[PDB]
């Protein structure tokens, strides 16, 4: 019933402001609970940032007090994060979460936020052609910022799929591969397409991966 | 601020056995007759998932294989029996006072039998070659343990400084890892050479496995 969903820009420049939204469905943010912002840094450390209660009272992490604002829109059942004067140290995945005095039950899916002066760039998608068991894939190259999502055959193919963590190249652009292993006999009968999405650049690419 | 210290930082546990993770607090997180301690599980691409609340209470929809105990400054998460899908990071957190803070996390690895990688090599696509760059990809599929060595050979010459690799998290079903290594060359350098080889060393292999192709 109760669901939280983050939204935000994905990329902001050093020194400017970050603004994020959490949309709450299936529960009124004025009824009960404290409504929290929590972030996770690249090396996986978690930090609680602040909350706004059902009554509108706020509490902040003292480490952020001078640049943090947590606000709400009760008519839209949304609450907000503002973080001023961001630096590269504010690059993180940002989460919204509920608290009722007993438990932190409900979390958003998270939104990835990169602080960088670099511009958004859409990926090029190249096939990794299959030449018992065969492997095939897609190389998703030269995009910025994170993240990309990859599925196979519009979600119909999930077994044996491995999508690897992106690496940052010397160019300052990310590259990743996604692969799947399938029966060799299926290569003449089953079509294989990787579905790549890069939301920051509004890039949606379906790339056929054909035997070569 | 209260500092939460987790121990150990990582552990490897066999299926059916017990995993024990400790969280120690710099001062008491117990007040008003409750212990404000929480345990989370997290897998990549996903939010933390609450397992245990107020030190000892099971979250709805979480298997009873998970249990929490302790009070004051000393807390323990127990997993028994350990299952394949428990491969994850685990975090403690308190809500005793502002600010709420988290432990540094513990990585649980599920022990399984040694498994050799299946190795695959992929030439750069013709589409990519149009762009002036060539990426050669080597895949090491479904191996255990995580330690593996990949070496790139171009016309029998050992490569250095022009490759990047990344490794998946442990598989939730078969407890294996997979690894991708990418060799990056200019189209010019790629066209200058013929033999492209990926050589894999892993304890599951009696001797290195080399997969290669000839450009053409």
């Amino acid at each position: 019933e109760v669901q939280l969903q983050e939204s935000g820009p994905g990329l902001v420049k050093p020194s400017q402001s970050l603004s994020l939204t959490c949309t709450v469905t299936g529960f009124s943010i004025t009824s009960d609970y404290a409504w929290n912002w929590i972030r996770q840094f690249p090396g996986s450390k978690l930090e609680w940032m602040g909350f706004i209660s059902y009554s509108g009272d706020t509490s902040f992490n003292p480490s952020l007090k001078s640049r943090i604002s947590v606000t709400r829109d009760t008519s839209k059942n949304q609450f907000f994060l503002q973080l001023n004067s961001v630096t590269t140290e504010d690059t993180a995945t940002y989460y919204c979460a509920s608290y009722d005095g007993y438990s932190f039950d409900y979390w958003g899916q998270g939104t990835t936020l990169t602080v960088s002066s670099a511009s958004t760039k859409g990926p090029s998608v190249f096939p990794l052609a299959p030449s018992g068991t065969a492997a095939l894939g897609c190389l998703v190259k030269d995009y910025f910022p994170e993240p990309v999502t990859v599925s196979w055959n519009s979600g119909a193919l999930t077994s044996g799929v491995h999508t690897f963590p992106a690496v940052l190249q010397s160019s300052g652009l990310y590259s990743l591969s996604s692969v799947v292993t399938v029966p060799s006999s299926s290569l003449g009968t089953q079509t294989y397409i990787c579905n790549v999405n890069h939301k920051p650049s509004n890039t949606k690419v379906d790339k056929k991966v054909e035997p070569k | 601020d209260i500092v939460l210290t987790q121990s150990p930082a990582s552990l490897a546990i066999s299926l059916g056995q017990r995993a024990t993770i400790s969280c120690r607090a710099s001062k008491s997180v117990s007040t008003s007759g409750s212990s404000y301690m929480f345990w989370y599980q997290q897998k990549p691409g996903q939010p933390p998932k609450l397992l245990i609340y107020l030190a000892s209470n099971l979250e709805s929809g979480v298997p009873a294989r998970f249990s929490g105990s302790g009070s004051g400054t000393d807390f323990t998460l127990n997993i028994h029996p350990v299952e394949e899908e428990d491969a994850a990071a685990y975090y403690c957190q308190h809500s005793r006072e502002i600010p709420y803070t988290f432990g540094g996390g513990t990585k649980l690895e599920i022990k399984r039998t040694v498994a050799a990688p299946s190795v695959f090599i992929f030439p750069p696509s013709d589409e990519q070659l149009k762009s002036g760059t060539a990426s050669v990809v080597c895949l090491l599929n479904n191996f255990y343990p995580r330690e593996a060595k990949v070496q790139w050979k171009v016309d029998n010459a050992l490569q250095s400084g022009n490759s990047q690799e990344s490794v998946t998290e442990q598989d939730s079903k078969d407890s294996t890892y997979s690894l991708s290594s990418t060799l990056t060359l200019s189209k010019a350098d790629y066209e200058k050479h013929k033999v492209y080889a990926c050589e894999v060393t892993h304890q599951g292999l009696s001797s290195p496995v080399t997969k290669s192709f000839n450009r053409g």
